[PDB]
RNA sequence: AUGGGGAAGCUCCGUUUCAAAGGCCUGAUGCAGGCCACCAUCGAAAGGGAAUCCGGUUAAGAUUCCGGAACCUGGA
RNA sequence: UGACAUUGUGAAGCUUUACUUAUUCAAUGAAGCGGAGCUGGAAUUCCACGUUCUAGCAUUCAAGGUCCCAUUCGGGGCUGAUCCGGGUU
């Protein structure tokens, strides 16, 4: 018997087996209800004189959105909330501290159809 | 009292030296078992200023022995080195200028630079420009050399220390007088802010040992004592002598 | 018992055999670092003296600190 | 054979690039491989005094077998076994009423460092063995002579882990042997008048020797050396 | 610039050649030639100290 | 920062060194298995840097919106 | 600057010299250290033991050789690259 032969000087950490967490319990009680679905993320419409200028004129809708929400979400929530494919999303941070968005829906569907419908002129 | 110039030179802050520029550490190979027993051969690929040292870098790549790479290595160039030529290294290199040999393998009087001053370290004596190393003999009993120093010192070394053949180039650098002081503004731009130097005895007698006085003098004597502390070792330090030597002094 | 053996053989630093034990004992100690898990004490008989049981949940640590 | 050349490669100092030789002797192995082997190497460099050199000492690869195959009969009990025991003596209190004599009287080699030391020094140890290896050597150093003095055979025997495996543990320091049956008498009686003849009547000449001072290779070879063409001189 | 080296193919970024965009045509030219004539050179030598070995 | 080493201690030196210091390609967490030995990280809204322009539009926006016309990156 | 401690081991006559393990210094990704052995030369001794006109090239556990299983289309060992001591120097 003789020794494992080395071709390199330095002696390197052996990689061992490395186990997975199996938990005598669980980390915590409850899984968390999702925290920003489509009624948290999509709080409220502005409906100042300029945002009533871009639904009827620009097919844009404009949202008050919470400041945790990103684009995908945004689009994502006015799908599900409102039936309607959204074109873009654009969003801002109010100097209130709050983020506004334009959402530009499809050519196929009217946003001054759908606010009435929602009920804000 | 307060802090003097030259003790607050040691903390670093504002003098260090402007290392951005250079080109790298100035080095030798290690002392390889190829270049410990035989030689091994490298191109000189480029020659370039470095900047804050007077003498041009030669850049050599070697082929590594172990493995694929090319270690290009910084030497020091020597007058004589150019783009293109082969660099001998090791102990059985043949003696022309720029090959490096361990100072056993080298006959005396041959003219020596940038030379280790222990095998192993990559090399201390004679790299400033223009300067140099000659071997003034052997002793294979205790495997020693013994060498002539820029200084005029007289140096035993073990003989495998290696030494690169010629002259560190870039000589006679300090002929030409600095007309401006711009142009010694620009040589120390480069070198750790030892420039421009206040007058102690301009200083107030705070800031240095020979200020104050209604007199720019010194005072008392300014041969300070090599036992004293520091912030009053300003002036001349340990000196054996002073004034001007008038006398051969030797050559 | 064997500790009455080893709490009087302990007390003879300068014996012979005691005085190669700790030069190389003491060139561990240096080897190591500085303060490390001791998997058992040295001197069981004195780690009992003080309060040890060689059971689970009593840990030894060797530490050294510079003298002086 | 027409397409495939032999082209040997050179393997000098300037040529091409070295193969992949075994650097297993200049490997940079950890802090604690280091700290062994120099332990190990200091160890054996300094002049070790004898009574730590005497444990240098062990069994020769015969009489380490035949002890380890007396002491084998003698395993004490096993976890198992003991709770079969226990049930036969449950059965016996019950219907028997007897404790004592319930099961034979048991014969197994007694162990522990604290028992052993005080059955030699009751003189009721018949045989001692002790392990060679103990990292507190001071837990054993003075067993040997207590032996010599209490007048019971030692044998400084080879590994700790042997032990255990007699005892049915991981480790032992040492294993007793004081109450041996007829059959074994005539083995442990050759066991004995040898097993001291190598260790117990060497202990006064071992007393006054030292050890150690066994230099590397390279300091060896030196010393070989510089006695050659120095004796001649 | 460096970066619009990975959007244009792949004959915009070499020559049609030994080290093609790598090496300049001369350069390409004169260590062909340095391998030729060294190579040739170093078989020379070998004869040649093959043929004083036997010189004893 | 870490490995380390100081310091009674708040903390200090140190930035790759007295360390058993990992992520990449896969075909499927071993892996077929291989690969590499570099060394945490922070550090510029004037340095390096993937790619957008014109016209129009508001009370206040804009190379960002609208109309038109392009390009880059990632991936199917 | 001196003494005490780390600080140990020897010789020869307060002195000299010696040893590596303590300790100290330096480098490398700890790559070739020490001893021995070949092979030629000089001559039991010593020496070398693949590279010098040239700004090329040198990588796939190496080709060859040899021995196995599977040969598959492949895999494996030795040699090539001397042996021993695991003291990195």
């Amino acid at each position: 018997k003789a020794l494992k032969v080395r071709t390199s000087a330095t002696f390197r950490l052996p990689k061992t087996l490395k186990l997975a967490r199996a938990p005598k319990y669980a980390s915590k009680a409850v899984p968390h209800y999702n925290r920003l679905d489509s009624y948290k993320v999509i709080e409220q419409p502005i409906t100042s004189e300029t945002a009533m200028k871009k639904v009827e004129d620009g097919n844009i809708l404009v949202f008050q959105v919470s400041m945790k929400a990103n684009k995908y979400q945004i689009k994502k929530a006015v799908k599900e909330l409102y039936e309607v494919d959204v074109l873009k999303v654009n969003t801002l941070v109010r100097p209130n501290g709050t983020k506004k968005a334009y959402v530009r829906l499809t050519a196929d569907y009217d946003a001054l159809d759908i606010a009435n419908r929602i009920g804000y002129i | 009292g307060r802090v003097i110039r030259n003790q607050r030179k040691g903390a670093g802050s504002i003098f260090t030296s402007h290392t951005r520029l250079r080109q790298g550490a100035a080095k030798l190979r290690t002392l390889d078992y190829a270049e410990r027993h035989g030689y091994i051969r490298g191109i000189v690929k480029q020659i370039v200023h470095d900047s804050g040292r007077g003498a041009p870098l030669a850049k050599v790549v070697f082929r590594d022995p172990y493995k694929y790479r090319l270690r290009e290595e910084i030497f020091i160039a020597n007058e004589g080195v150019h783009t293109g030529q082969f660099i001998y290294a090791g102990k059985k290199a043949s003696l022309n200028v720029g090959n490096v040999l361990p100072l056993g393998s080298v006959p005396e009087g041959t003219i020596v630079s940038n030379v280790e001053e222990k095998p192993g370290d990559r090399g201390a004596l004679a790299r400033a420009s223009g300067n140099y190393v000659i071997i003034i003999g052997h002793n294979p009993d205790e495997n020693k050399t013994r060498v002539r120093l820029p200084s005029g010192a007289k140096k035993v070394i073990s003989s495998d220390a290696r030494g690169v053949i010629g002259v560190i180039a870039g000589g006679g650098r300090v002929d030409k007088p600095l007309l401006k002081a711009g142009r010694a503004f620009h040589k120390y731009r480069l070198k750790r802010n030892s420039w421009p130097k206040t007058r102690g005895v301009a200083m107030n007698p705070v800031d240095h040992p020979h200020g104050g006085g209604n007199h720019q003098h010194i005072g008392k004597a300014s041969t300070i004592s090599r036992g004293a502390v520091s912030g009053q070792k300003a002036g001349l330090i340990a000196a054996r002598r002073t004034g001007l030597l008038r006398g051969s002094q030797k050559t | 018992g064997a500790y009455k053996y080893l709490e009087e053989l302990q007390r003879k630093k300068q014996s012979d055999v005691l005085r190669f034990l700790q030069r190389v004992r003491v060139w561990e100690y240096r080897q190591k670092n500085v303060i490390h898990r001791a998997a058992r004490p040295t001197r069981p008989d004195k780690a009992r003296r003080l309060g040890y049981k060689a059971k689970q949940g009593f840990v030894i640590y060797r530490v050294r600190v510079r003298r002086g | 054979n027409p397409l495939t050349h032999s082209t040997p490669k050179n393997f000098g100092i300037g040529q091409a690039v070295q193969p992949k030789r075994n650097l297993s002797r200049y490997v940079k192995w950890p802090e604690y491989v280091r700290v062994q082997r120099q332990k190990k190497i200091l160890s054996i460099r300094l002049k070790v005094p004898p009574t730590i050199a005497q444990f240098q000492y062990t069994l020769d690869r015969n009489t380490a077998a035949e002890t380890f195959k007396l002491f084998n009969k003698y395993r004490p009990e096993t976890a198992a076994e003991k709770k079969e025991r226990l049930t036969k003596e449950a059965a016996a209190v019950a219907e028997g009423k007897s404790k004592q004599d319930a099961s034979p009287k048991p014969y197994a080699v007694k162990y522990g460092l604290n028992h052993v030391v005080a059955l030699i020094e009751n003189k009721k140890a018949k045989l001692v063995l002790i392990a060679n290896d103990v990292d507190p050597i001071e837990l054993v150093v003075f067993l040997p002579a207590l032996c010599k003095k209490m007048g019971v055979p030692y044998a400084i025997v080879k590994g700790k882990a042997r032990l255990g495996t007699l005892v049915n543990q991981k480790t032992s320091a040492v294993a007793a042997l004081t109450e041996v049956r007829a059959e074994d008498e005539a083995a442990l009686a050759k066991l004995v008048s040898t097993i001291d003849a190598n260790f117990a009547d060497k202990y006064d000449e071992v007393k006054k020797h030292w050890g150690g001072g066994i230099l590397g290779n390279k300091a060896q070879a030196k010393m070989d050396k510089r006695a050659k063409n120095s004796d001649s001189a | 610039r460096p970066r619009q080296y990975a959007t244009v193919s792949k004959t915009h970024k070499t020559v049609s050649r030994a080290y093609g965009g790598s090496r300049c045509a001369n350069c390409v030219k004169e260590r062909i030639i340095r391998a030729f004539l060294i190579e040739e050179q170093k078989i020379v030598k070998k004869v040649v100290k093959e043929q004083t070995e036997a010189a004893k």
